[PDB]
RNA sequence: AAAGGUGAAAAGAACCCCGGGAGGGGAGUGAAAGAGAACCUGAAACCGUGGACUUACAAGCAGUCAUGGCACCUUAUGCGUGUUAUGGCGUGCCUAUUGAAGCAUGAGCCGGCGACUUAGACCUGACGUGCGAGCUUAAGUUGAAAAACGGAGGCGGAGC
RNA sequence: GUAGGGGAGCGUUCAGUCCGCGGAGAAGCCAUACCGGAAGGAGUGGUGGAGCCGACUGAAGUGCGGAUGCCGGCAUGAGU
């Protein structure tokens, strides 16, 4: 224990099976739409199903996937055929906010909105 | 109830009004109405016959309650702390 | 001392404020205001 | 000398606020609509302390008639029946003796009856 | 009633003032004093004229959701102070005899607790300062409370710089709050004093 | 116009893993990476994931009171906290008005900014204090880690 | 009990003074079922990484739901 400071140089806190796509240039909402699919089951069944959903948000969310394996496998040493999605999910990055002329002399503002994708991935366990 | 707890109860420590007498253990005597004492039913007056006694616990301060007022279209918001003060009494009598 | 120094007990009253009472509405209701010059001589 | 109206607004902001629990909607998290329900809340709050009281004495009532029914008297002819006689004056509670002890609340009313007719 | 320490010994000279001090009465004097201390300082652009706007700006029907002339007003974010400092005095003049009467009962206060006199600071002997505090330390002068030095004389006071101990007072520059200030007051020199 | 902030000092991440990249996960430096370079704190609106208790014949200013069920016990196992079913009751806020839930005005939300001040020996009154049939200076001078000097003048004192 | 008058106080910034707290950790933020007649105040925990409570007194750029208010951010209309 100790208090404050030195729990802080004991432990250096990991997150195991964790990765994260930061500022993808797309709304988040579609990229949830995407990854509403693989909310919690095969990491395997996961690539699959990327492999064909017609959606764009399609490829970050696959990239990341697979960096998500990619870590659980070299930095957190884990049995891949074992591998599932615990839990992933996609926030709101900063906004583009872009002058998009209307008519008559106003103008308007087009939002262009970004993503912070996140996956994390874990065993089974049975 | 208003000031008083007759009935018939077995030896049980109930919260009502101040008893002014402050302290611990004064002898607290009341008149019943009615009780089932031995299983024998008896109304009022009559009752006067038997007594209670309760001895007082302690001089507990209520539960805190604010009170709030209000009235539309004049403004008139009112706000006041409020916790109206007791006393336990251990009813063990006949 | 200069902490237990205390005041006149009457001396120096509170200003009046006018922002916030729960139902002030300063001056009159209509015709009263950004306006000083309405004297009581002429 | 400035004064900015720092952490004042956030804290009173933040009392309100906090009264906001089952609260619906922005009730419960936009301050004004929060402020704005907790003044109707005053008005419901205080009425009904002085309500709750009619409302159990209805009960006690809607008891004690069916207690009296239940034998063939009604409310009126009972409570009537403990008036005549200064020996009954339970009133309060009575209630509570016609829900869980019958046999007792037999007794008064044979009682209220004999002290009528 | 105070005796000299080292030197002469009276005390029993000048009359105290009645009653055994006032508290309110020293509180007008300080008020007035730190009053007359307060410089005016007041940087704030009240005026929407003193800050950089124009006159004109969105028209006064039509636009909508506006209803605004110039952007240097109060209400706008940038604009002037309502009502804000504006460089002013604040120092008037609080009767004489009432600054007269104050110190006068300041020195009554000090002469129930702490008070000391001294004629004549032979035991000084130049700059040296330690022999100062070696001095105070035969006075009672531990250097665990305030204290206040009023008394001519340059290379007394030369001999004399620290915070706790005691504080330098030229040309006996008496001053209620001063006195008040600190805790033991020493007068010294008998020029102001009797 | 707006725009500040790594750390004590760059030692500001050699090397490895995914990826074109961006981004990220390890490793190491450092007290700290819960300081990582669109880096002090990181409130609120606002978006989302997980969990608990709930909802698919009822008419709901969104509460309030009472009771029951379920859940949790760090001011706290019996006082209550959370949530919820059902019953009773219940015409947003402000403004402006004879009269507002008004189908009258204002307002998307939150944050921050935002309104009875200051000056003139001015006038009048309350209170307080120092003097008291007298009560005080102004400009200024000399001194300033302090203030005293300065009675030209004003108010009392007789009215018509 | 509206306009209005009167009284007693809370809170914020600056100032003097006093008692002090702070790397084993301030302010600030976040939670809370405690206290006070109100404004409010406190204990504990979490976050934080340098400064700051309490008492007394003085001075104010001192308390916001509104002004088709000002600035800024983010929503609804909609994946239309
Ligand atoms: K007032
Ligand atoms: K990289
Ligand atoms: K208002
Ligand atoms: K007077
Ligand atoms: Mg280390
Ligand atoms: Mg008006
Ligand atoms: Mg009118
Ligand atoms: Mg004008
Ligand atoms: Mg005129
Ligand atoms: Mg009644
Ligand atoms: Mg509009
Ligand atoms: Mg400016
Ligand atoms: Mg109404
Ligand atoms: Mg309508
Ligand atoms: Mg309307
Ligand atoms: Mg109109
Ligand atoms: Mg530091
Ligand atoms: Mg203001
Ligand atoms: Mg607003
Ligand atoms: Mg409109
Ligand atoms: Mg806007
Ligand atoms: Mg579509
Ligand atoms: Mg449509
Ligand atoms: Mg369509
Ligand atoms: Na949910
Ligand atoms: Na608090």
């Amino acid at each position: 224990f100790r208090n404050k400071k030195q729990r802080k140089q004991q432990v250096k806190l990991r997150k195991p099976g964790f990765a994260v796509a930061k500022y993808v240039r797309m709304s988040p909402r579609k990229v949830r739409l995407v990854v509403d699919v693989i909310r919690g089951k095969s990491v395997q069944d996961a690539e699959d199903l990327l492999r064909f959903i017609p959606r764009s948000a399609s490829e970050p969310v696959a990239k990341v996937l697979n960096s998500a394996k990619a870590n659980a496998l070299h930095n957190d040493e884990m049995l891949e055929d074992r591998l599932f999605v615990k839990e992933a999910y996609v926030d709101a990055g900063p906004t583009l906010k872009r002058l998009i002329p209307r008519a008559r002399g106003s103008a308007n503002i087009i939002k262009k909105r970004t993503s912070h994708i996140t996956i994390i991935v874990a065993e089974k366990g049975n | 109830i208003q000031t008083g707890g007759k009935q018939y109860r077995v030896s049980e420590g109930d919260v009502i009004r101040v008893e002014s007498l402050q302290g611990e253990a004064g002898d607290k005597v009341e008149l019943k109405a009615l009780f089932v004492g031995g299983e024998q039913t008896v109304f009022g007056e009559d009752a006067g016959k038997y007594t209670v006694q309760a001895e007082v616990v302690e001089h507990g301060r209520g539960k805190k309650i604010y009170i709030r007022k209000y009235k539309s279209g004049v403004q008139y918001r009112r706000r006041t702390g409020h916790r109206q003060n007791f006393t336990a009494i251990k009813i063990l009598g006949i | 001392g200069s902490r237990k120094d205390r005041k006149r007990v009457g001396r120096g009253p509170g200003g009046t404020d006018k922002t916030a009472g729960r139902g002030h509405k300063g001056q009159k209701s209509r015709s009263g205001a950004g306006k000083g010059a309405f004297f009581e001589g002429g | 000398p400035r004064a900015k109206t720092g952490i004042v607004r956030r804290r009173r902001h933040k009392k309100v606020l906090k009264r906001a629990k089952g609260f619906w909607g922005s009730r419960s998290k936009q301050y004004r609509n929060a402020f704005q329900t907790l003044l109707n809340a005053a008005t419901y709050e205080y009425r009904d302390r002085r309500n709750k009281k009619r409302d159990f004495r209805r009960l006690w009532i809607q008891r004690i008639n069916a207690g009296a029914r239940l034998h063939g008297m009604n409310y009126s002819t009972f409570i009537n029946g403990l008036k005549r006689a200064n020996i009954d004056l339970n009133r309060k509670v009575l209630a509570d003796i016609a829900a869980r002890e019958p046999e007792a609340f037999k007794a008064l009313v044979d009682a209220s009856r004999n002290a009528r007719q | 009633a105070q005796i000299n320490v080292i030197g002469q010994n009276g005390g029993r000279t000048i009359e105290l003032p009645l009653p055994e001090v006032n508290s309110g009465v020293l509180h007008e004097v300080v008020t007035w004093q730190l009053a007359s201390r307060r410089r005016g300082t007041a940087s704030t652009r009240t005026r929407a004229q003193v800050s950089k706007t124009g006159r004109k700006m969105y028209g006064q029907k039509g636009t909508g959701n506006a209803r605004h002339g110039d952007r240097s007003v109060p209400t706008f974010v940038g604009g002037g102070v309502a009502f804000g400092p504006k460089p002013r005095s604040y120092d008037y003049t609080l009767p004489r005899q009432v600054r007269q009467l104050g110190l006068a009962m300041a020195i009554a206060s000090r002469q129930e607790g702490g008070k000391l006199v001294a004629v004549d600071g032979f035991d000084i002997a130049d700059a040296k300062t330690k022999n100062f505090i070696s001095w105070a330390k035969q006075n009672g002068l531990d250097g665990t409370e305030k204290v206040l030095l009023v008394t001519d004389d340059e290379n007394t006071r030369r001999a004399a710089r620290n915070v706790s101990w005691v504080s330098v007072l030229p040309v006996a520059g008496v001053n209620v709050y001063d006195i008040l200030r600190h805790d033991r007051l020493v007068i010294d020199a008998a020029a102001l004093e009797i």
